[PDB]
């Protein structure tokens, strides 16, 4: 419990290629047919996020800055990340925002919390009757002088074990713009064997949280003392920036295509001309 | 035919922007502010258009 | 000869709302018994357009009115979502403090207010209720701290920090000092001093749908015709008409490429309205010469 | 390169009211000469003093530059130089014949024209005594004490 | 119209005292209206007004 | 030639007015006042440049 993993190893933060990654509604309008080019803080195109994953006696779980602004992105089967630890200190030192989602609702408490060295859950005894319902909740003993509290409304999400190819994608954006928590979400089925599929998706808003405290680091818990080990699971850092992007909006109002102005020098034209056809010239 | 084209583009555009003012569409401010204090963002308004 | 631009006026006005649930706490809250130090304050999230037009207290009751854009009284023809109101106690010199984007020391070492700020800044005397004999240790604030703060952010640490630029290494010594202070507040002293219980009004404006406004509902629906609508908050003229537009179930209302209204939604029932301006246009004379004929 | 070695300006006094940037901050600025300047006013001319604002003490006695980042510090007097019927020693201008530029000061307290006739000096010829003192009176309120 | 030149600048009168205007600025001003409230007092009840 | 070089020239030597702000550099406007305050002088220079 209190001594780690004898083979527990810190990968280096490795980088992989992102595509069309990082596009969301910047706003709140509704508008069709139409190009417009905004700034707020983006994910650049073709930038390199940490590539990490899990495979069948290696275990790294670090801790990252949250101040530029990230991007969350889980590939997973079983949905084993459930939530995530914001806050400063991310400690009972401080106050820390913790974020869980059950599939159920989301639940966001402020406390003072007692951290246990290896935070996990577990079931037992899904010989007859699976089910995947929760049983001990080994994170945290206690919890006390909470200065917020908040649940979120029911929401649908698919716990269950499935065969085949991935069955599920979760895409989520988190940033902070002067106090205000904007979070943004996505969730496609896609067809994939290994990798990233190929092909062009937006993320919608989910809530917005007026709770405001300064969270310069995060951390992530994972949930499927030697004998118990963590399952196969995926998940992308990526870093946010104050770019601009060029949206094309279709007739039904979704983004289907995105130009990042300095990306490229071809897009770098496409966004002084504000059109995705460049005539030819200097 | 495209630098007629262009042109009505250019004042869609113009149309858009806020020209220093809260927000560009007129009908926020007319509908928010009394007119004495709404006076300081139409008169910006007005020039800029 | 171009002279005047032919209008077609508006014959009636619709403005269309859900019926009321309930109503928000405005003067419940100014009936609580205690508030929270500067730098804890308490948020309570109410939402709709309309909160009470019954009881206001927001004319000339209170003992000091410093507000922006328009008064309380003014509001109940906009259409706001979030209601967020925020409770603190200062004294007297400090109400000077509260304004959007300016510094000071509560400003900058407790609470700045946002340069999104449209709401009221209301404060009310509490010397024949907040006030005790020698003093109140009740309240706290911060009068030290070792950054600025941006706006609406909230530290309520009370812990013993660095205080100057020698840190001391936690625990008070090495001649440093506890951050945290008190309120002296007398009663038999002048208004600085005194006691003001401030509470805040911040207001977003955002698409989301409010489902209580004024004290008429339903004000049934006439289409095909321009008419002065107010949805939402948004005033103007147009044509009320059925579409394909295709919108998300949270998204209320669409703009065009001028950044004008295009299209809207029923905040009642579900439906999805276009706005298209009415028929207008100019006024051509052809006359011939003054010493010809007058026709 | 102002001596950092004994440094007083840390919580040694009774308020602290800055604006800009700290003392501890000026050593990434570089600024030639550093006058250390002390004066006393009252309680309601407090409130007055903005940076490059107007007043009633700003158009008139003195109004502060627009170039200072420092920090504000002060320390209550109201106990030491405060006297019961008013304090006599300071003088102040209270009205003028037009309002003053930023960074402008007068410090002259002889007898001049109150009005819009001139009287030429000395008070007389229905003209009225351009100066005035304070009433500082220790029962009274935070307006009248002296920082 | 009256003329406060031989009321003030002659100084044919024993005092005068100003409340909120200076006795030289109501040449550029005035307001609606002008009351004169005529009573008998003593010399010791002149500083209780 | 001589045209065109009294244009260009005349182009850069109005960056050196005022245009009603306290300064020419933007700079040591953007290095003193706060960004509300700011707002209306740096507008004024957009609005005359």
């Amino acid at each position: 419990q209190c001594v780690n993993f004898t083979t527990r190893t810190q990968l280096p933060p490795a980088y992989t290629n992102s595509f069309t990654r990082g596009v969301y509604y910047p706003d709140k309008v509704f508008r069709s047919s139409v190009l417009h080019s905004t700034q707020d803080l983006f994910l650049p195109f073709f930038s390199n996020v940490t590539w990490f994953h899990a495979i069948h006696k290696r275990f790294a779980n670090p801790v990252l800055p949250f101040n530029d602004g990230v991007y969350f992105a889980s590939t997973e089967k079983s949905n084993i990340i459930r939530g995530w630890i914001f806050g400063t200190t991310l400690d009972s030192k401080t106050q820390s925002l913790l974020i869980v989602n059950n599939a159920t609702n989301v639940v966001i408490k402020v406390c003072e919390f007692q951290f246990c060295n290896d935070p996990f859950l577990g079931v037992y005894y899904h010989k007859n009757n699976k089910s995947w319902m929760e049983s001990e909740f080994r994170v945290y003993s206690s919890a006390n002088n909470c200065t917020f509290e908040y649940v979120s409304q029911p929401f649908l999400m698919d716990l269950e074990g499935k065969q085949g190819n991935f069955k599920n994608l979760r895409e989520f954006v988190f940033k902070n713009i002067d106090g205000y928590f904007k979070i943004y979400s996505k969730h496609t089925p896609i067809n994939l064997v290994r990798g990233l599929p190929q092909g062009f998706s937006a993320l919608e808003p989910l809530v917005d949280l007026p709770i405001g405290i300064n969270i310069t680091r995060f951390q992530t818990l994972h949930i499927s003392s030697s004998g118990w080990t963590a399952g196969a699971a995926a998940y992308y850092v990526g870093y946010l920036q104050p770019r601009t992007f060029l949206l094309k909006y279709n007739e039904n109002g979704t983004i289907t295509d995105a130009v990042d102005c300095a990306l490229d020098p071809l897009s770098e034209t496409k966004c002084t001309l504000k059109s995705f056809t460049v005539e030819k010239g200097i | 035919v495209n630098q007629n084209a262009q042109a009505l583009n250019t004042l869609v555009k113009q149309l858009s922007s806020n020209f220093g003012a809260i927000s560009s569409v007129l009908n926020d401010i007319l509908s928010r502010l009394d007119p004495p204090e709404a006076e300081v963002q139409i008169d910006r308004l007005i020039t800029g258009r | 000869y171009q002279t005047s631009n032919f209008r077609v006026q508006p014959t009636e006005s619709i403005v269309r709302f859900p019926n009321i649930t309930n109503l928000c706490p405005f003067g419940e809250v100014f009936n609580a018994t205690r508030f929270a130090s500067v730098y804890a304050w308490n948020r309570k999230r109410i939402s709709n357009c309309v909160a009470d037009y019954s009881v206001l207290y927001n004319s000339a009751s209170f003992s000091t009115f410093k507000c922006y854009g328009v008064s309380p009284t003014k509001l109940n023809d906009l259409c706001f979502t979030n209601v967020y109101a925020d409770s603190f106690v200062i004294r007297g010199d400090e109400v000077r403090q509260i304004a959007p984007g300016q510094t000071g020391n509560i400003a900058d070492y407790n609470y700045k207010l946002p340069d999104d700020f449209t709401g009221c800044v209301i404060a009310w005397n509490s010397n024949n209720l907040d006030s005790k004999v020698g003093g109140n240790y009740n309240y706290l604030y911060r009068l030290f701290r070792k950054s600025n703060l941006k706006p609406f952010e909230r530290d309520i640490s009370t812990e013993i920090y660095q205080a100057g630029s020698t840190p001391c290494n936690g625990v008070k010594g090495f001649n440093c000092y506890f951050p945290l202070q008190s309120y002296g507040f007398q009663p038999t002293y002048g208004v600085g001093y005194q006691p003001y219980r401030v509470v805040v009004l911040s207001f977003e404006l955002l698409h989301a749908p409010a489902t209580v406004c004024g004290p008429k509902k339903s004000t049934n629906l006439v289409k095909n015709k321009c008419v002065n609508f107010n949805f939402n908050g948004l005033t103007g003229t147009g044509v009320l008409t059925e579409s394909n537009k295709k919108f998300l179930p949270f998204q209320q209302f669409g703009r065009d490429i001028a950044d004008t209204t295009d299209a809207v939604r029923d905040p009642q029932t579900l439906e999805i309205l276009d706005i298209t301006p009415c028929s207008f246009g100019g006024v051509s004379v052809i006359t011939p010469g003054t010493n010809t004929s007058n026709q």
